[PDB]
Formats: structure tokens, C-alpha cells, sequence
């Protein structure tokens, strides 16, 4: 039987919370929209601080409406479903226009350029692994001069790769309540039924070394797994039945900590195949036990041999003295 | 560190064509990264490593035969871990 | 008294090996030139084999001419007399002639681009950290089209960040028996009696987020180590009484491992201001003990708490356990 | 993590301005990268840390007070080390 150790959840992760005891009043929820479901934009209150932000997201544990999820899901595909990837990575340009879903885990976003503020609700989070909130600056003094009407307060983010640049990709919810992120150009794994892996993120299993660092960009890092946040379902409302796990990242020679959710349950068929690369570092060092991304591995072999050691049934373990 | 299946990388412990440098009849020398694993007929079998950079076939160690290098094995990747 | 533990030399690394008894004929030494001071290309072997090369260098500990060594590093400057760094990096754009000598540690190199074979003696390394052996292929087929005359089996770099390009710099000789050298671009840190430091390195005490990742291009990994490879003794004569270290890197998600020399003699001052950063990884990862390249320290705190512990007199070791 | 000394960045263990969160008059809260150092007059010393993200003067943890956040304080980067 497949199941995790160290995965906790953050599912009833409340008690006697009923002061509020209804959303906080900005109850979120589903609705279609000519066939495209989105985020119930209308009352969804917008100009909240970052306290009243983070108190309004304690209480979203158990009213989130599991109705249009699946359908809306139906979009996504597996990583099997992508054809293979050989020679050398290449910078893909994303350009024109990109009818995909963004949600998805697999979704190229445009370079992360200039936006103004008044087309967006709630804050807008880059993830230089870890994430972070980022601010704006008035647009009458910079000779950005007026990209709409009358617009003041911009937001840009004009970054290169963390190692270089400053972080991976950005994301938010625009003014009608859909989705909108960009960040830095994913790889292309060709030129040097099934549809063509753009790898925003880490695509071991179709591409060797794809890895997060090259390739990555977004707050995915595997196709199972992602970076979480404050607003995590803010922007995405179908990964709330996640479980939670501690992740060190070790990114640019910095040190990067922060937490991440999974799309996992238990009984999850796991055996070789469903395994994908990851980086992590060990948060204590000993005990000689690492809680490693469930169904992945990390490239750190083992302290006395090599090979990754993993066991049969929990997934989230990382061997050491082999 | 990895191996080709259905238009599918996987993980695996098993050396590739160029992570072996060197392999006599009953021993292997190799980049460290992987383990060797030898099929004769029918029946592939799992390579001891010592020092992890030479593997012995059993616990013998102390002319180069080219000894079919094949990857259809799976040992240690499971550890099988014994209590410690 | 400042002393290392891990330290192996290889000045003496022969014995009994009288078989060749002159350098294996191929006498290298450095003659003054017009007020430059290089190798003696003349004499020099120079279309020789990795094995013959490997051989010839084997030899090659004790009939080094110590006379023009110290007035020619005169040139070099330490890290102390150089001026302050601040604000976020920028990528510099050598262009121009370059006067300072190509062999001091923070030497700004050009971009890596195309060059000939008919003014390169002895193979070319570049430096994804570990060093590579750089090949050729023939000019007459691709339309590069004879950047000099009949010329023939040209080299050619064209290299980004290792991250997503392919190494951080290389080095040669040319024809004469110059040393050449090129690599990325190094940081600035001004932009956003003493000189501008331009950073090829990690240069971590003059700038804190210099590090060796964004800002390294080229062998030097501190201002007092470097990485070794079998021809750091034919490119850098001056490095000769270098003592070598075991170094992991763990550079862009992939693994790193190779030897290092530094510019270290015991009971060099080396109380706390002489510390430079380097992401290392432990060897062993056990025993707490981590061999460090000496007057430097590791961003990789300690098991149950952290602060960087090092010891009074020894500089090697890096501690856990505090 | 570091500190300026003559125009030269140097590594130490005192924490910044920037990296205490909240102080009291025994207590002080901080982010995880540093140890507390505080002069009160001609007297500069370490605080002990404890689950490294709060420190304490003395031993005995169980109104905020800013309590002079200064840096001219080596401690905790020798560690003294006794014998394991
Ligand atoms: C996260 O896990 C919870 C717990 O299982 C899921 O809630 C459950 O979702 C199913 C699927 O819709 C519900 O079954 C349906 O319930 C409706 C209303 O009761 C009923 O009319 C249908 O015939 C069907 O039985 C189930 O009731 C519901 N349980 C609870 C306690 O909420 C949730 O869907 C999961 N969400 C995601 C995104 O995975
Ligand atoms: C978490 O992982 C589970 C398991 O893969 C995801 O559920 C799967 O979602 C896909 C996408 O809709 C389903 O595929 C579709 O199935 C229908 C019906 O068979 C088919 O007509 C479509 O063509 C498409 O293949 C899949 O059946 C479903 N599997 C299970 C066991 O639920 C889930 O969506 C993931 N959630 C997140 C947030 O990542
Ligand atoms: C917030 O983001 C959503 C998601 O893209 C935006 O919805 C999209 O809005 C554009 C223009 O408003 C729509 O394009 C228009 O529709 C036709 C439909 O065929 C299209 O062919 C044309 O290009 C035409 O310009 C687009 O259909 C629509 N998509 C969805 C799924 O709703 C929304 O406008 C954004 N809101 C703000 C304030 O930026
Ligand atoms: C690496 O270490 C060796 C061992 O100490 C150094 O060799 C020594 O270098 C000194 C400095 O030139 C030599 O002293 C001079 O020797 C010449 C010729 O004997 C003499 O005419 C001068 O008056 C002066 O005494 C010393 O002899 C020499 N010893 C040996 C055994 O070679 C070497 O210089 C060091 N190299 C570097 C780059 O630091
Ligand atoms: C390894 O480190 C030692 C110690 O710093 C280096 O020796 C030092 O080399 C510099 C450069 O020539 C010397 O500075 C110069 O000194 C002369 C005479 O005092 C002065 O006129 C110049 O203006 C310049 O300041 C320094 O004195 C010398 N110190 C010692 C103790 O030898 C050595 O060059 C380094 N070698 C390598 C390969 O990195
Ligand atoms: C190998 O590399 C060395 C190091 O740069 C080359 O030496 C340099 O060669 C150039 C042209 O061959 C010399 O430039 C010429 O000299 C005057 C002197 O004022 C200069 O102002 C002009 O620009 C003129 O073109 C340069 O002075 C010389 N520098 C040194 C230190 O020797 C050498 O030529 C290279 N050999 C080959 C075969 O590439
Ligand atoms: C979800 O969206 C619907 C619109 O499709 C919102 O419904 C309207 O909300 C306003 C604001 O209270 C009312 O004045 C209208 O009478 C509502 N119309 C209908 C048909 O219900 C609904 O409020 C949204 N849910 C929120 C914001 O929580
Ligand atoms: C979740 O949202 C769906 C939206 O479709 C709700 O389903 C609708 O419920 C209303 C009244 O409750 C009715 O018009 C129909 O039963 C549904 N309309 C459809 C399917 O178009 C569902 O009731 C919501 N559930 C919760 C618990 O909020
Ligand atoms: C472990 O070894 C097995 C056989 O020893 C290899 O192939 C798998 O064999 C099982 C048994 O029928 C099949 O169900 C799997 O589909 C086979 N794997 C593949 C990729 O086809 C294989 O080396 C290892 N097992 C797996 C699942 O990879
Ligand atoms: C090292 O090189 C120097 C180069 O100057 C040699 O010094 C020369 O030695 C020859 C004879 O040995 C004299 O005729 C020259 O006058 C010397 N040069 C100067 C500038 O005085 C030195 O002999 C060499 N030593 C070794 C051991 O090779
Ligand atoms: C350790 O503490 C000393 C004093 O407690 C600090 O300052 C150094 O003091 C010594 C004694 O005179 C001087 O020689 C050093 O030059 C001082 N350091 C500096 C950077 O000026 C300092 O906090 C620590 N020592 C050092 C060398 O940093
Ligand atoms: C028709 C068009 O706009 N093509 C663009 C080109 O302008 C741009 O320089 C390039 C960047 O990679 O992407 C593509
Ligand atoms: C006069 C001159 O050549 N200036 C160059 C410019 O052409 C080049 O585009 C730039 C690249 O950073 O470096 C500088």
C-alpha cells in the first residue's frame, strides 16, 4: 500500500474558528463563463491588505465547492500523454496567442513584462523558488507613459533567470477573476494524437536533464508537485486537496526554504515509472532519512555508495547509508 | 542514471555503454553513478560494487571480456533496507 | 599557528623516475620578452597527445625555474586593494584592448567566441567547473569561411551561463606561447589609487551576492583557489607550489566533483576578514567534518542549529554539530 | 549574515537591523541565519539561541523593548569546540 510519512495537510487545519464562521464574507467559488470556468470575480473583495488577506485564507478549508473542478480539469493532461525529448535544450518563444489553459502544471507562459495594476486583483507572486510579493511604483513620473487611460501604479517584473535575473515566473488573477502568469521561456526538447512538451518546469521523465533550474519556470517544479503560498488557492482553487511537504532548493549557490503541495493520495500506483527528478538538500542532515518529494527522487547519493535508495511502499523517503 | 523504455526516461541504476571504462571476466571498472548488471542466457544478474568506482561480479576480486552490458535490472534502487 | 589537515601537495608526488631525467625533454620555463614575461614557446612541444601530455606533465615538479615568477605576478593585485561593491549585478561588456595580464585572478575576460587552431598551442579547457577538453571541426564545410588564410580545424566556444549555457570560461596559449583565456561576462558592481573590480569570480568579501554561480567565468573559483586540471602547470607556471583539495560543487542542479589548488603556505593571517564564500557539499557527509578550501567558508549551515563554526588554526575544516 | 568593517564585507554571525522580527526585554525573535548581540554601556554580549529562530539572554524563557541591535560582536563563529 502507497503512502507518505512526513505529508501533512492542511485540510482541517482550524478549531473553533466560527467568529467569522462564513468565509470571512468573501466567499469563492466556481462559475462557468461561455464554457470557460473561472473564479467568481463579482463579489470576491479585491483591495484586502496582506494580514486581511492571509486571516481571510485561514478560514478556506471546507466551503470550496468541489463541482466544476473536474470538468475544469479535464484540460490538463498527464505528462505521459507528451511525446519524447532528446539533444540539447533550446529557449522556446512563446508568442501569439496561447488559447491553453494556464492552470495546468504543463502551461508556457509569456515573458514576464510589464502590467498594470488596474487589470488585477489580490497581490502578485513571483517564486525565486520561495515565494515573494511583488510591488508596483507610479507610472506619471517613468517614461512608461501611459500604456492604458489614465492607469497609475504598475506593476513589472522584467526578470532573467534567478541565477541571473531575479526570479522564475510570476502569476495573479486579472480583473475579471481569470487567471494570468508569465515568467521566464521554457525549454524546447526537439529542435536540437500526442502534442509537444513546452517543459515549463522540471520534465525529467521526457527529457533527461531538463531540470528545474534550466528549465523550470512558474511555480511548478514537478508535474506532481508545486511551491505553495498565502494565495496558493487564490490563483489555483483545484489544488486545495494537496498535502504539504518541507522542501530545501539550494538555487544559484543561495539557500532556498520553503513548503510544497502534491497532488497525492494514497493507494497511488508508484512503482518505478512515476518517479521524477528534483532537487533537494537535506533540512537536518541525519538520521540519514530525507522527506523528499512524494513519487520523486533527489540527484544526492547516498553518504558510504551511490544509487538512490527508495522504498517499496512510502514514497516520500530518501535512503542514506546504503 | 537513466534508461530508455516506451518513449519514456526512467531512473536506474544500471551503467550505460559509456559509463563503463574498463571490464575484465569477472570484474568492472566504471564512473561512479550507476551499477552494472550482465545478462548470459536467459538470466541477468546484478554486479557487487565495492568502492563504487569497480564491481565485482561475487566477493572474489583479488584480460577484458565484453560482457553483453545490459540494463534490464533493477537492484539497488529498492534498497530491500535492513534495519539499522 | 594557521595550518590545513585535508592539504595534499603535489610538489614531490614522483619517485624513482629517473627514466626521463630531463623533463621528458620539453623544458618549459619563462623568458622575458620586450618587459613580458611568458613561457618559451620555441622549443615547447606543441602537437603532442593527452597520453604524451599527461606523461610530460607527470615529470614536471622540480626543474621549475623559480627566477621570473615574482616580479612577473608583481602585476597581480589582492582582493584588499580593490574598492567597495554595492547594489544589484550587472553583466560588464569587456570591449577594447585589455592590458592587465590574463594569469591574475580577476582578470575580466572577453566572450568565448570562434578562434582558430593555427594560433593555439596544446589542448583548450573550458571550466563547467570541472574542466573539458575542447575538440575542433573543420573550417572549409560550415560557412564560417576562413576567418584567416587557408587556415584549418578551428575552435569555437559560443557558450551562455553553464546553467543554461555550457561552461563558464576557457583557457589556452595562443601560437607564441601567450596565455589566452575567455569566458562569460563578469558582474558589475558599481553601475547598479584603487581599482574597479570587475569580478570573474566569487567575489564575495568586496560584494555579498557575487557569487562564484552568477558571477564566476573562468578557472578561479576564490582569489586564492583555483580548479586544477592536468595543464594548469602548462597554462599558469606561477601556480606551482599550490596545495590541492577535494571539491563539490553541485552547480545547477547536476553534481560537480574535481580537485582544487590554492595559494595557501602555513601561518598565513587568516583571523576572519580572510574568509571567502564557496558553495561546497560534503564528500563523506558524515563524521560532521567538511573539508573547505582553507581561508574560505560554505553557505550550508550546521545540522541542529546554525552560524558557520571554524576553527582558530585550522581552516580546512568546516564544522557541524554546534 | 555579514557586516561591513572598512569598507570590506566580512562574514559574522550577528544578526541585522533587518533580520529581527520582535524583541522584548529577554526575548528576542528573529529569521533563522544569525545570533543576537547587544551592548547596553561599555558591555556588548551574545544572546543564547534556542530553536535558533528565538534567542534568550540567559537560560530562563519562561512588552517589547529595543534593546540596541549592535554587531560589534564576534561570538558563535569559533565555536570553542569541546570534545565531541
Ligand atoms: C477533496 O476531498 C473531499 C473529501 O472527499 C471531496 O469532497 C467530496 O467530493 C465528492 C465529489 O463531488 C462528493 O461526492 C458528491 O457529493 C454530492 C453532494 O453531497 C452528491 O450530490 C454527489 O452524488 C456525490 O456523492 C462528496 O460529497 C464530497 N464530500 C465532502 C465531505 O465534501 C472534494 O471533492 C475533494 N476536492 C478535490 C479538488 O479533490
Ligand atoms: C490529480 O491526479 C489525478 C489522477 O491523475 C487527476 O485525476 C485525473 O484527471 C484527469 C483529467 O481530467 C482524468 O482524465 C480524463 O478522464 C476522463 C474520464 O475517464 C476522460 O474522458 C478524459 O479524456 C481524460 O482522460 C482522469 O480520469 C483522472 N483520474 C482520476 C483517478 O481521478 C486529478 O485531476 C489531479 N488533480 C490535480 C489538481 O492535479
Ligand atoms: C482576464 O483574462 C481572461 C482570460 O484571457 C480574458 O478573457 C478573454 O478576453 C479576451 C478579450 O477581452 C477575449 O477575446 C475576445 O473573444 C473572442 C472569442 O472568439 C476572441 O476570438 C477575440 O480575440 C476577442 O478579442 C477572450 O475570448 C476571453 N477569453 C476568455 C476565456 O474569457 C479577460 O478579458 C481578462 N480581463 C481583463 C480585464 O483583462
Ligand atoms: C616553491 O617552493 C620551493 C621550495 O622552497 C622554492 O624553491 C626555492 O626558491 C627560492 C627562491 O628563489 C630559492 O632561493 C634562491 O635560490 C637561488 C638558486 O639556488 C639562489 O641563487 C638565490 O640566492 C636564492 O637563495 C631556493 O634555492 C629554491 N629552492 C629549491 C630547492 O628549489 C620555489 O621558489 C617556490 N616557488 C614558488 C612559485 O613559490
Ligand atoms: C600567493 O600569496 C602571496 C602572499 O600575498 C603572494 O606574494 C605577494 O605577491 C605580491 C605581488 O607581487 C607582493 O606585492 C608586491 O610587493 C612588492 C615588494 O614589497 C611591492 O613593491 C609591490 O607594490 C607589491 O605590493 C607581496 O609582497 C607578496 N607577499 C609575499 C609574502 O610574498 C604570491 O604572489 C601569491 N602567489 C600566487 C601564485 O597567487
Ligand atoms: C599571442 O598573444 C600575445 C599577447 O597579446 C600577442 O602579443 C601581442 O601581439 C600584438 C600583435 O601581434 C601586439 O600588438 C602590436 O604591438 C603594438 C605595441 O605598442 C600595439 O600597440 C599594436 O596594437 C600592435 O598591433 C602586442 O603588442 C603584443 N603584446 C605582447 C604583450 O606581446 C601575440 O602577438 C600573440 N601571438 C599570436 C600568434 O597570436
Ligand atoms: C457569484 O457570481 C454571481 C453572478 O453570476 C453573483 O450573483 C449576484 O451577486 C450580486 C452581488 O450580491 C447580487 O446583487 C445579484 O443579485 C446576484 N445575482 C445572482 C443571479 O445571484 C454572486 O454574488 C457571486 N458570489 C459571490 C460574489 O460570492
Ligand atoms: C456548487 O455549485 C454548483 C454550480 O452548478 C451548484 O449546482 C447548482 O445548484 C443549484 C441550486 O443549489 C441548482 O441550480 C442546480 O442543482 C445546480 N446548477 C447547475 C448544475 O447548473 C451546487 O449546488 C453547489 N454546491 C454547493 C455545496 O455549494
Ligand atoms: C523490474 O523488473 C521487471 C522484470 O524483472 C522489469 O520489467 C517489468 O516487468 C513487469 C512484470 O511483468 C511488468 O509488469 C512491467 O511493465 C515491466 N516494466 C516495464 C517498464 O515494462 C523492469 O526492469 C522493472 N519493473 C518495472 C515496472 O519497470
Ligand atoms: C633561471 O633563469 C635565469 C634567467 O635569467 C637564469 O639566469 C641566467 O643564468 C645564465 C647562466 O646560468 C647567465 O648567463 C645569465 O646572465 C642569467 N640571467 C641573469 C638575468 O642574470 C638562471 O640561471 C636560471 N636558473 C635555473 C636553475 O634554470
Ligand atoms: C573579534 O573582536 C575584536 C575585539 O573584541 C573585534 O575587533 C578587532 O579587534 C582587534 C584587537 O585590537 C583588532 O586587531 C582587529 O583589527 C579588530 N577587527 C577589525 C575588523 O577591525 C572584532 O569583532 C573581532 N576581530 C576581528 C579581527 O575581526
Ligand atoms: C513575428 C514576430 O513578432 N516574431 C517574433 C520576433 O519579433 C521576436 O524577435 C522573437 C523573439 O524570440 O520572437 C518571434
Ligand atoms: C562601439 C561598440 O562596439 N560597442 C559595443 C556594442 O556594439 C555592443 O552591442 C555591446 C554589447 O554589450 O558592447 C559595446
Amino acid at each position: 500500500e502507497t503512502y507518505v510519512t512526513g505529508g501533512s495537510v492542511a485540510h482541517s487545519a482550524r478549531g473553533l474558528t466560527s467568529l467569522f464562521s462564513m468565509g470571512a464574507k468573501q466567499k469563492l467559488q466556481l462559475v462557468n463563463t461561455n464554457g470557460s470556468w473561472h473564479i467568481n470575480s463579482t463579489a470576491l473583495n479585491c483591495n484586502e491588505s496582506i494580514n486581511t488577506g492571509f486571516i481571510a485564507g485561514l478560514f478556506y478549508y471546507h466551503k470550496f465547492n468541489s463541482t466544476g473542478c473536474p470538468q475544469r480539469l479535464s484540460s490538463c493532461k498527464p505528462i505521459i500523454s507528451f511525446r519524447q525529448g532528446w539533444g540539447p535544450l533550446t529557449d522556446a518563444n512563446i508568442t501569439g496567442p496561447s488559447d491553453d489553459r494556464p492552470y495546468c502544471w504543463h502551461y508556457a507562459p509569456r515573458p514576464c513584462s510589464v502590467v498594470p495594476a488596474s487589470s488585477v486583483c489580490g497581490p502578485v507572486y513571483c517564486f525565486t523558488p520561495s515565494p515573494v510579493v511583488v510591488g508596483t511604483t507610479d507610472i506619471k513620473g517613468k517614461p512608461t507613459y501611459n500604456w492604458g487611460e489614465n492607469e497609475t501604479d504598475v506593476f513589472l517584473l522584467e526578470s532573467l533567470r534567478p541565477p541571473s535575473g531575479r526570479w522564475f515566473g510570476c502569476a495573479w488573477m486579472n480583473s475579471t477573476g481569470f487567471l494570468k502568469t508569465c515568467g521566464a521561456p521554457p525549454c524546447n526538447i526537439y529542435g536540437g494524437n500526442e502534442t509537444d512538451l513546452f517543459c515549463p518546469t522540471d520534465c525529467f521523465r521526457k527529457h533527461p536533464e531538463a531540470t528545474y533550474s534550466r528549465c523550470g519556470a512558474g511555480p511548478w517544479l514537478t508535474p506532481r508537485c508545486m511551491v505553495d503560498y498565502p494565495y496558493r488557492l487564490w490563483h489555483y482553487p483545484c489544488t486545495v486537496n494537496f498535502t504539504l511537504f518541507k522542501v530545501r532548493m539550494f538555487v544559484g549557490g543561495f539557500e532556498h526554504r520553503f513548503t510544497a503541495a502534491c497532488n497525492w493520495t494514497r493507494g497511488e500506483r508508484c512503482n518505478i515509472e512515476d518517479r521524477d527528478r528534483s532537487e533537494q538538500h537535506p533540512l537536518l542532515h541525519s538520521t540519514t532519512e530525507l522527506a523528499i518529494l512524494p513519487c520523486s527522487f533527489t540527484p544526492m547519493p547516498a553518504l558510504s555508495t551511490l544509487g538512490i535508495h527508495l522504498h517499496q511502499n512510502i514514497v516520500d523517503v530518501q535512503y542514506l547509508y546504503g | 542514471e537513466w534508461r530508455n523504455t516506451s518513449g519514456l526516461y526512467v531512473l536506474t541504476n544500471d551503467c550505460s555503454n559509456s559509463s563503463i571504462v574498463y571490464e575484465a571476466d569477472d570484474v568492472i571498472l566504471h564512473t561512479p553513478g550507476c551499477v552494472p548488471c550482465v545478462q548470459d542466457d536467459n538470466t541477468s544478474t546484478c554486479w557487487t560494487p565495492v568502492t563504487p568506482t569497480v564491481a565485482v561480479r561475487y566477493v572474489g576480486a583479488t584480460r577484458p571480456r565484453r560482457h553483453q552490458t545490459v540494463q534490464t535490472c533493477n537492484c539497488s534502487l529498492y534498497p530491500g533496507h535492513v534495519s539499522g
